[PDB]
């Protein structure tokens, strides 16, 4: 009939124990449960993603172990919340993260299990602060091969998730699949002291430490001038005739800042003493 | 017994999360839940760890509940699918201790011997990092007491670990890196000035506490000894540093130097291409 | 005449405008700067295979002998030339 | 005739005097950006490499 | 100044009497013999175009109607232009009296079409009991609204020059894009105000691709066709009432209440009791929509209060999309009001909830809601500015955007240009950049030089808005 633009929060613990989990178990991949809210329809939420147990064999839908899932589901109802799984999640560290014949063989049974039932992929070797690894999808029937195929009422912000058309094998895989929105939205009880954590943490520790320095003297006049030397070469080559000559490269880098920075922050070490002491 | 500790901020997220389980239920004091931890060296590693439930009125401060049976479950999960974690403490949301904390703590040290607290702050903006370490020995005492078994502040910090900032730094978005040039050191001056000297104040307000009061610990063994360590520069008046002026225009000597001479190469960077485009762009603009 | 000549000497302040044009110039540099080294992700692109052609086939179809292995019918681009095969 | 060209002016140069105030901390947050885009090129090169031979 | 006297220069007498700032020469410029009431009455222009303060521009401006009831001739002019910019609902009952003095036929019919198109929707309607409570029936039938908008219902009908061809070269458009919607965006917007239906009857499938916006646009393009049109709406749509159609889902039903509210759009009857109703006797939120939005839209100084009452306390927490409906709606019916009821109840009120739509309209509300203050909201849009990422400080700049409309004012200059580049959330940086126009339509020649700069920027965020900026 109609269906409004889907949403995919994260809770970034989620991410936290999706890097760690497939970093401890990095040279194989892993299968795992999600655990969130069911929101509403255009919204969905992970809130917690728990860790489960490990084949050898083959990664199947048979490493849900119904024992371990009464087990790990009841002490988690008897912690906090006995709150509602949202789908689940895995790894792929092997190649660039897109769909093996598992994940559909477990996706009706997924979707027999979930609503949604929305996938999780990941690659556990990626970067240090910038990549957003994770991928997530939606399997439409086959049923409706009659009707049209992902209508998304609005197709607008949908058309604002369609912004890279990324993952070109997964786009070949575009039967039948289709990522979907994850926003890493703000947790204003943990946001700011996050950042608390990261820089006052990170600005000398505690705020008091260095506030080395003696031989980055040599070390910076060795990387300064063996530089200068063919920075100025090139007032040799100047000429006129205006584009009769072409080799236009810029000298001045690294030998403003870089000195800048050095001998600031060593004078200011200079200044140290005067600072500590009286 | 413990050297230092790793701690990464899963964990404290990982207490996050827990302190947001239970401030939407009835909350009489605080957290106290699991610290796992990974101990290779004496310093310490934790990775991960889980909370367990906990009331506890204060009429003797004696009424305090856990579920070792729950606790020893969800241990045995996580060290079935990680054989790499054990446990190695706790950890407590309300920043200042109180004295059922040594029941807590010698209750469970009978699983590990050891077992190191962590207190954080769920709303933390003065302190500077959330993570702190004590153990359980004792010095007795120079009195000798029947068993005066104390917390020892084992010094702590904020571990690091590759790749589990991957999530961090794309969340905060605000981080202006390498700021090496400007400004961070005077927010460290500023900082370190007031906020390590309201802490030498607030000694000092410790030491009315010792006019006033504190016959309690007087403590005329450690603290006289490490301000010694301090006194190692009485710095009264005329300054008394006569023999160090000359040191200070060595501090300045080399640095100065180099000012003098690369800024000059600097200029002699800035005017020669400056000159020519300038000139080039001037009378070739028509 | 007051405000008769007061009005001159801010028209003066034409020629303080045209250090906003040079400042508006500077801007604009390295504006392109900041869009070329955003757009290096184009060198973070995965690489590409040297082979050998023996000759094409038909329906615009050709073969290539990478650079230990075999025989590879592989299909053509638009921006490229059948008649350079 | 006078009053009307100060009327003009005047606007233009205090429109001119806000624009050239915001320029000059509009250059100074493009080198940020261009710092963060530094820290992104320097990255391509920590833990591998491989080693070929330049053909 | 007797200097000017002797030089009998008009122009640098009112330049002196301008830079005193004060009515004391200013006063006696149009004291003077032989002042020429045109060069007079663009004095009035002059000084419109350029005088900061309200503090005493309004006072220019009424003196000089004072001088112009100090002119022989009963001049209309000076009430025409105060009337709409130092809003005096006495002064239009008094010249009304004037009116019943006079007795003419002239008196009383171009002033009030100045007003009647080119005033306050709040202040005729609110201030015609005040002239009612002959002349005394032609105020009934050019002020009720019972002629203009059906006389441009008929200068549009009859005024009618367009093409086809353009709709056939798009409606052999096959694809699944919903720019088959965009097909009917086009032969509604250049088909307004016909009430010819040449455009529903050429389609069985290329109608029925049963979305939420193919039910809505399908039954709203109809009203975009059916601008004015008073009369007719029931028993033109007797087969599109909402239990007459049987919708997909809710939207062959809402857009004909949104169609409604677009054929009363600021001409309501019982379009308050009527839509108020219907959308009160409505299944759920999901309907009550389009019949919302014109419930706010013909509902401006209507003081409905159910519109207050029942809309927070119908989303309870939220809603779909009529949550943003409800902001839309108080906003509209609140219009520039400092609805201080609604500054607590919609501004203290979107911050505990979470989602993005909720979220986002009543951020549109509340913006809405504040409209040509110039100082009177600007602690309350830095309040915004010092919230989270998305909501408040997006919505800080579309209100600000809305309380200096008309001016060149440099408060909200600063930090439009200060979040537009300084922030790294995009949208509000696009959303920053849009504001100018918003603010810069009454001169609107200083924006493309400047935004020009703005075209060049690292996101398609700020280029797309730099892109919307000169348009
Ligand atoms: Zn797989």
């Amino acid at each position: 009939a109609v269906d409004t633009a889907e949403q995919v929060y994260i809770s970034s613990l989620a991410l936290l124990k999706m890097l760690k989990h497939g970093r401890a178990g990095v040279p194989m991949e892993v299968m795992g449960l999600m655990l969130g809210e069911f929101v509403d329809d255009y919204t969905v939420r992970v809130i917690d993603v728990f860790a489960m147990p490990q084949s050898g064999t083959g990664v199947s839908v048979e490493a849900v172990d119904p024992v371990f899932q009464a087990k790990m589901l009841d002490m988690l109802k008897q912690t906090g919340r006995p709150e509602m799984v949202v789908g689940w999640y895995h790894s792929h560290p092997g190649f660039g993260c897109w769909l093996s014949g598992v994940d559909i063989n477990t996706q009706q049974s997924f979707e027999a299990l979930s609503e949604r039932a929305v996938a999780v992929v990941v690659d556990p070797i990626q970067s240090v602060k910038g990549k957003v690894v994770i991928d997530a999808f939606r399997l439409i029937n086959a049923n409706m091969m009659v009707l049209g195929h992902e209508p998304r009422q609005t197709t607008s912000n949908l058309g604002h998730l369609n912004k890279p058309s990324i993952q070109a094998l997964i786009h070949g895989l575009n039967r039948h699949y289709y990522s979907i929105t994850i926003n890493y939205r703000k947790n204003e009880l943990e946001q700011k002291m996050l950042l608390n954590l990261h820089k006052k943490s990170w600005m000398e520790g505690l705020t008091l430490q260095d506030y080395v320095v003696k031989e980055m003297l040599e070390l910076a006049k060795n990387y300064n001038k063996a530089v200068e030397e063919e920075d100025k070469m090139t007032p040799e080559q100047l000429a006129i005739k205006n584009v009769g000559k072409q080799d236009p490269k810029r000298h001045l880098e690294e030998h403003v800042d870089v000195l800048m920075t050095s001998n600031i922050v060593q004078c200011l070490a200079a200044m140290l003493d005067t600072v500590v002491f009286k | 017994a413990v050297q230092k500790v790793v701690v990464h901020p899963l964990v404290l997220l990982s207490v996050v999360d827990h302190f947001n389980r239970i401030g939407k239920v009835g909350n009489q004091k605080r957290v106290v839940g699991v610290l796992l931890g990974s101990w290779q060296k004496k310093v310490l590693d934790v990775s991960n760890s889980f909370a367990v439930p906990f009331d506890e009125d204060d009429k003797d401060d004696s009424v305090w509940f856990l579920d070792h049976d729950y606790l020893e479950n969800m241990y045995g999960m996580f060290k079935k699918v990680n054989a790499r974690e054990r446990i190695v403490g706790w950890y407590h949301t309300g920043p200042k201790l109180h004295k059922n904390d040594i029941a807590i703590n010698e209750l469970m040290k009978r699983y590990c011997p050891n077992s190191v607290l962590v207190i954080i702050d769920v709303k933390p903006k003065d302190l500077g990092l959330p993570t702190e370490a004590y153990i359980s020995v004792e010095e007795v005492h120079d009195d000798g007491t029947p068993t005066s078994k104390t917390f020892e502040h084992v010094t702590s910090e904020i571990g690091a670990e590759e790749a589990e900032e991957v999530g961090v730094e794309h969340l905060l978005r605000d981080i202006k890196d390498t700021t090496v040039g400007t400004l961070s050191q005077r927010i460290t001056n500023q900082v370190h000035g007031l906020k390590g000297l309201n802490s030498k104040l607030l000694d000092i307000r410790s030491y009315l506490e010792k006019v006033a009061t504190g016959k309690l610990p007087i403590n005329h063994q450690i603290i006289y000894q490490l301000q010694d360590v301090f006194n190692l520069l009485p710095d009264v008046s005329l300054q008394e540093f006569v023999k160090a002026f000359y040191l200070k225009t060595n501090d300045q000597m080399v640095v100065v130097y180099l000012a003098s001479l690369i800024r000059s190469v600097v200029a002699l960077h800035n005017l020669i291409n400056n000159k020519i485009a300038n000139r080039d762009a001037e009378k070739k603009e028509g | 005449y007051l405000s008769k000549i007061e009005e001159l000497q801010l028209i003066v302040n034409d020629k303080s405008q045209n250090l906003r044009r040079l400042q508006a110039q500077r801007n604009e540099l390295n504006a392109k700067v900041r869009l070329l080294r955003e757009e290096l992700q184009l060198l973070q692109e995965q690489g590409s295979y040297v082979g050998e052609v023996v000759r094409a086939m038909d329906k615009k179809k050709v073969l290539v002998k990478v650079h230990p292995e075999g025989k590879f019918v592989v299909d053509v681009d638009k921006n490229i030339d059948i008649n350079d095969v | 005739d006078l009053y009307s060209r100060y009327k003009k002016l005047q606007q233009e140069l205090e429109f001119l005097e806000v624009q050239e105030e915001y320029i000059k901390d509009e250059q100074k947050n493009l080198k940020k950006e261009f710092l963060h885009a530094q820290e992104e090129v320097k990255r391509i090169q920590s833990i591998p490499l491989v080693i070929g031979q330049f053909l | 100044f007797q200097r000017c006297l002797d030089d009998h220069k008009y122009k640098q007498a009112i330049g002196i009497a301008l830079e005193t700032r004060r009515l004391d020469v200013f006063e006696k410029t149009i004291l003077e013999s032989n002042d020429v009431p045109g060069m007079l009455a663009y004095s009035l222009k002059l000084c419109m175009s350029l005088m900061q303060n309200k503090q005493f521009r309004n006072k220019v401006l009424r003196v000089l109607v004072k001088i112009y009831m100090n002119l022989e001739k009963p001049d209309f002019i000076n009430v025409c232009q105060c009337l709409i910019f130092l809003d005096d609902p006495q002064a239009v009952s008094d010249i009304l009296e004037k009116l019943v003095k006079e007795d003419n036929l002239l008196m009383a019919y171009q002033i009030c079409f100045d007003l009647y198109e080119s005033a306050s929707q709040q202040f005729l309607s609110s201030v015609i009991q005040n002239l009612r409570t002959d002349q005394t029936l032609k105020m009934i039938k050019i002020l009720s609204g019972e002629m203009a908008i059906e006389l441009h219902l008929q200068f549009l009908i009859r005024n009618n020059n367009t093409d086809l061809m353009i709709l056939k070269n798009t409606k052999d458009a096959v694809r699944n894009s919903v720019c088959h919607t965009a097909t009917v965006i086009a032969n509604s917007f250049m088909h307004c105000g016909t009430t010819s239906d040449q455009f529903l009857r050429d389609n069985l499938e290329w109608l029925a691709r049963a979305t939420n916006w193919a039910k809505f646009t399908a039954t709203a393009s109809l009203g975009v066709i059916h601008k004015g049109h008073e009369k007719e709406a029931l028993q033109l749509m007797a087969t599109y009432l909402p239990k007459d159609t049987s919708p997909g889902s809710a939207y062959q039903e809402g857009g004909g209440l949104y169609a409604l509210g677009l054929i009363h759009a600021n001409h309501g009857g019982d379009i308050i009791d009527y839509l108020l109703n219907q959308l009160k006797n409505a299944s759920n939120d999901i309907v009550r929509h389009g019949g919302s939005l014109g419930l706010g839209l013909a509902a401006m100084g209507t003081a409905r209060q159910d519109v207050y009452d029942l809309l927070k306390t119908n989303l309870y927490q939220d809603d779909a999309v009529t949550g943003e409906a409800a902001g839309l709606a108080l906003g509209l019916v609140m219009l520039g009001s400092k609805n201080a009821q609604a500054i607590e109840d919609m501004v203290g009120y979107a911050q505990e909830t979470q989602h993005e739509k909720i979220l986002r309209g009543l951020a549109v509300g509340i913006a809405l809601v504040m409209y040509g203050r110039m100082e009177e909201a600007d602690a309350l849009i830095e309040s915004l500015c010092r919230d989270k990422d998305p909501i408040l400080r997006r919505s800080g700049m579309y209100t600000v955007a809305m309380a200096y409309c008309g001016s060149g004012n440099n408060k909200a200059i600063r930090r439009l240009l200060h979040v537009a580049v300084s922030d790294v959330n995009d949208d509000v940086r696009r959303a920053a950049v849009e504001s100018l126009g918003f603010i810069l339509f009454r001169t609107p020649e200083q924006c493309p030089s400047v935004v020009s700069l703005l075209s060049e920027s690292y996101n398609p965020h700020v280029r797309y808005g730099a892109a919307m900026a000169l348009g």
